[PDB]
């Protein structure tokens, strides 16, 4: 109605958050017995070699 | 071992070490391979002998 109550508004809303992240770990080693008689199985008499096993 | 008046002087020193034998080596018997793998081959190729007749 004219010149009684009036009408009022609302508020606004807001949120926070928080989270944490995992982790992935990767490891291997190389011994000796795995390069010391075993053949390249590349060329015919290459021997085996530490830096291929390494790639 | 009186005490250090007594300056001591120069002393000398000997020693003793196991025998060693030289007669084999001495007497060149053994030749020497450096081979790569722990395996290593013998090749006897054995000939045949035989006597020539008149024909």
């Amino acid at each position: 109605q004219r010149g009684g109550v009036r009408q009022h508004l609302a508020n606004d809303r807001k949120k926070i958050v928080n989270l944490n992240i995992p982790f992935f770990p990767l490891d291997r080693s190389i011994d000796r017995a795995d390069i010391q008689n075993f053949r390249e199985f590349g060329t015919e008499n290459a021997p085996a070699t530490v830096d291929a096993e390494v790639q | 071992q009186n005490g250090d008046f007594q300056i001591l002087d120069y002393t000398g020193l000997i020693s003793t070490m196991p025998r060693v034998d030289t007669l084999l080596q001495s007497m060149n018997l053994f030749t020497e391979h450096f081979g790569r793998t722990t395996v290593a081959r013998i090749e006897r190729l054995d000939d045949g002998a035989g006597d020539i007749k008149a024909v």
